[PDB]
């Protein structure tokens, strides 16, 4: 056993482990907000004959 | 709490840093955090 405690900032994106921790890497599943409208998917039409 | 790098600011000497109000207390769900900014140097405000 070996417990994981971390927090990190969501404004700042500042990770960091806080409670524990005798591990070498860690995968994560995060995103980037689109609360702020920085990017998104466009749907621009095609045609061919 | 006291790191090896810490400074008392009561006594001039490497000692507890007293929490003065970002004292780390029992959050939701029984667990701390906190950042905490303790001086090093003695009359040198380096912030570690």
């Amino acid at each position: 056993d070996t417990i994981l405690g971390k927090v990190d900032v969501s404004s700042g994106e500042l990770t960091l482990t806080s409670a524990s921790g005798k591990l070498t890497d860690v995968k994560v599943k995060g995103y980037v907000a689109s609360e702020q409208h920085t990017s998104a998917t466009n749907v621009e039409l095609g045609l061919t004959r | 709490a006291k790191w090896s790098d810490s400074f008392d600011e009561r006594t001039s000497a490497a000692g507890f840093v007293e929490l003065g109000s970002n004292v780390v207390k029992l959050q939701d769900n029984d667990t701390l955090v906190g950042q905490i900014k303790y001086p090093t140097n003695g009359d040198g405000e380096v912030e570690t």
